[PDB]
RNA sequence: CGUAAAGCGCACGCAGGCGGUUUGUUAAGUCAGAUGUGAAAUCCCCGGGCUCAACCUGGGAACUGCAUCUGAUACUGGCAAGCUUGAGUCUCGUAGAGGGGGGUAGAAUUCCAGGUGUAGCGGUGAAAUGCGUAGAGAUCUGGAGGAAUACCGGUGGCGAAGGCGGCCCCCUGGACGAAGACUGACGCUCAGGUGCGAAAGCGUGGGGAGCAAACAGGAUUAGAUACCCUGGUAGUCCACGCCGUAAACGAUGUCGACUUGGAGGUUGUGCCCUUGAGGCGUGGCUUCCGGAGCUAACGCGUUAAGUCGACCGCCUGGGGAGUA
């Protein structure tokens, strides 16, 4: 029962992008904005904002160059069924390296492309293209 | 089935507060209350299987309320079974 | 901008999701379009037809329904570009190589019947070619002048002429469609919210397009 | 893994796996730097040496590893303290072929006894078997039984599934809605295990109207161990045990999140005018058609076969064989 909320938070966009929505919401947690921190910081998803004191529910706003989604792909990796951690020297490239990958370091969740040059690595969460 | 008055005594003697409807030990007590009664309909009427499925719900469900208590407040669990005479 | 009381919003209880932006909802379970996000919209529609129009355009008007046909005819040969009001042959565009040859039959008959070749035979037999002349006149008549292929394909509806969009947007000819709150805009280039099923509204649209088309000519 | 091979028939549930949200902490996992060990040849890189090559060979890299020191603390785990959405308890109603027990009513069926009354009755494509002048069939009166509940009755309802239907009462399970109350993650799933589980069948003992395997007789046929007809044992019915299989089939595992509409049906509840069969919301369940998308196509389509996540079961050519 909703055991991997991040998977869900990944899920929502892929669906919202399918249905040309404008914004999507979720039970926003501490982690969820961290991922959201990145996504917006690299420009895949337009602005996010969160209201709440007891029911903090973020509303991630999507983005579109054309009516087509800008997030052509998105993919939950580190499953609660299967955690996968990669080293600094082991970090893979997604979409020839141009598509990004959200990784968790001991400096906070941050894009591998920038976490690579922090010189260390850790738990890989998802990709985007 | 264990009508409103019959209920109120359980919470009353298991009262942390008047409307402590939802504390565990109250529940387990109600569960105990109905089950002990329910063996009144099932002593005879043994073939009444459909009801059984429901009786099983309560017992096992009650059990699930046990183990939550034990690992959460042994003083409560230990005071409890020794007063509701549990454990076969 | 409300110059008329008949363009306001119509057509149904069964709407179509893809028609969600531009809507108000009223009694009888009939939507009322939000003319506010219509008026600006067709302005550039009106504008954009004109840029190619002033470039000596090739504009197509297609209509049907017998209650939309007349205004189109009244409006297209008004001064200029070609139209089609009767049952438009599905395929006059995506297969115009074959339909084009048909006109050779027409241009023959159209001339022969009144000064040329119409009676060197038996009357009833020579009659048969006459019907073909009207038969050709009836459907293909509005394109005779066209020649080649379009530059634009203004239409009144999207569904009733669903064959246009899947065709016209196949060789890319820019269309201009007044989709009801019932149709599907998907293929249409400049989707103009509005009513198909009216008449005072549609001759306004024709009248709307009738204006700048008359400037384009250059 | 709907139909191709393949979702257990279904359910509770231990181990096991997985787990909402907040802060502190710990440093197990994870992670960075370092350290030692990781034998040589072999493999790879620039060379070099035999005329070249193969072959030899110097040096490096690598040997995807393991142990320790030092830290980093996002994420995961342990531990401590919370919080409310998940989950569960109470207050009050509502609907229901849910289950068990104990009564009961009408209709018909056959039987049996009377009255009446007389040559057929029954049956078939057409017959015959059979029943009848020891008096049927028909009709009337009445009694005895057994089993099933017309009409209502409806791609209605209820139940985990099998399945469940006249009425009444007692006992008893589940579901749904209201406005609040209250515990405060108590969860999701689950090999093995336990239970349930149509029909037919088995065992002991009651019943036996109708139906009827088997069987008997008459027919049909070329033959007819059948299709038809007259009868008819078991059996079906009840109790207690047993069996546990079925095209136990929406051929669709369980839980949860999300993703354009249309039209009915059923059942709660808020409001406006009940001002007049209404109009506008908000929930549960359910039926057909359908869009994106998906699929081999056929079709599925907010109850997905769509988009993911957790857990289990299961498949790996045909026959052999679901057999030994």
């Amino acid at each position: 029962s909703m055991q991997d909320p991040i998977a869900d938070m990944l899920t929502r966009i892929r669906n919202g992008q399918a249905a040309n929505k404008a914004a999507v919401t979720m039970p926003s947690s501490k982690l969820k904005v961290a991922i959201a921190n990145v996504l917006k910081e690299e420009g895949f998803i337009e602005d996010f904002k969160v209201e709440g004191d007891t029911k903090p529910e973020l509303e991630l706003t999507l983005k579109y160059f054309q009516g087509k989604a800008v997030v052509e792909s998105i993919q939950r990796v580190s499953r609660p069924g299967l955690r996968i951690y990669k080293r600094k020297d082991e970090l893979p490239k997604v979409m020839a390296g141009l598509g990004i990958a959200v990784v968790s370091t001991s400096k906070g969740v941050m894009t591998d492309r920038a976490a690579r040059q922090a010189g260390l690595g850790g738990e890989i969460i998802c990709y985007v293209a | 089935s264990l009508s409103t008055e019959a209920t109120a005594k359980i919470v009353s003697e298991f009262g942390r507060d008047a409307n402590d409807t939802g504390s565990t030990e109250v529940q387990v007590a109600l569960l105990t209350a109905q089950i002990n009664h329910l063996q009144g309909h099932f002593a005879e009427h043994k073939k009444d299987h459909h009801s059984r499925r429901g009786l099983l719900r309560m017992v096992s469900q009650r059990r699930k309320l046990l183990d939550y208590l034990k690992r959460k407040d042994v003083a409560r669990y230990t005071q409890l079974i020794e007063r509701l005479g549990l454990r076969r | 901008m409300l110059k008329a009381g008949v363009h306001f919003g119509h057509q149904t209880r069964y709407w179509n999701p893809k028609m969600k932006p531009f809507i108000f909802g009223a009694r009888n379970k009939v939507h009322i379009i939000n003319l506010e996000k219509t008026v600006p919209m067709f302005n550039e529609a009106l504008a954009e037809l004109n840029k190619i129009a002033s470039r000596k355009g090739k504009i197509l008007f297609v209509g049907t329904k017998r209650a939309a046909s007349e205004a189109v005819k009244d409006a297209a040969l008004s001064c200029d570009q070609f139209f089609v009001n009767h049952r438009w042959l599905g395929g006059m565009l995506t297969n115009w190589k074959t339909v084009r040859q048909s006109i050779k039959r027409l241009k023959d008959l159209e001339t022969q019947s009144q000064d040329g070749t119409f009676d060197k035979l038996t009357k009833k037999e020579a009659l048969m070619r006459t019907r073909e002349l009207e038969k050709l006149e009836n459907s293909l008549g509005g394109i005779k002048d066209m020649g080649g292929l379009p530059d634009a394909l203004f239409v009144i509806d999207a569904d009733h002429e669903h064959i246009a969009i899947k065709e016209a947007n196949n060789l890319g000819i820019p269309v201009f469609a007044i989709v009801d709150t019932n149709s599907d805009p998907d293929g249409v280039d400049f989707v103009i919210p509005g009513n198909d099923d009216a008449i005072r509204a549609v001759t306004l649209y024709l009248g709307a397009v009738a204006a700048t088309v008359r400037e384009g000519r250059s």
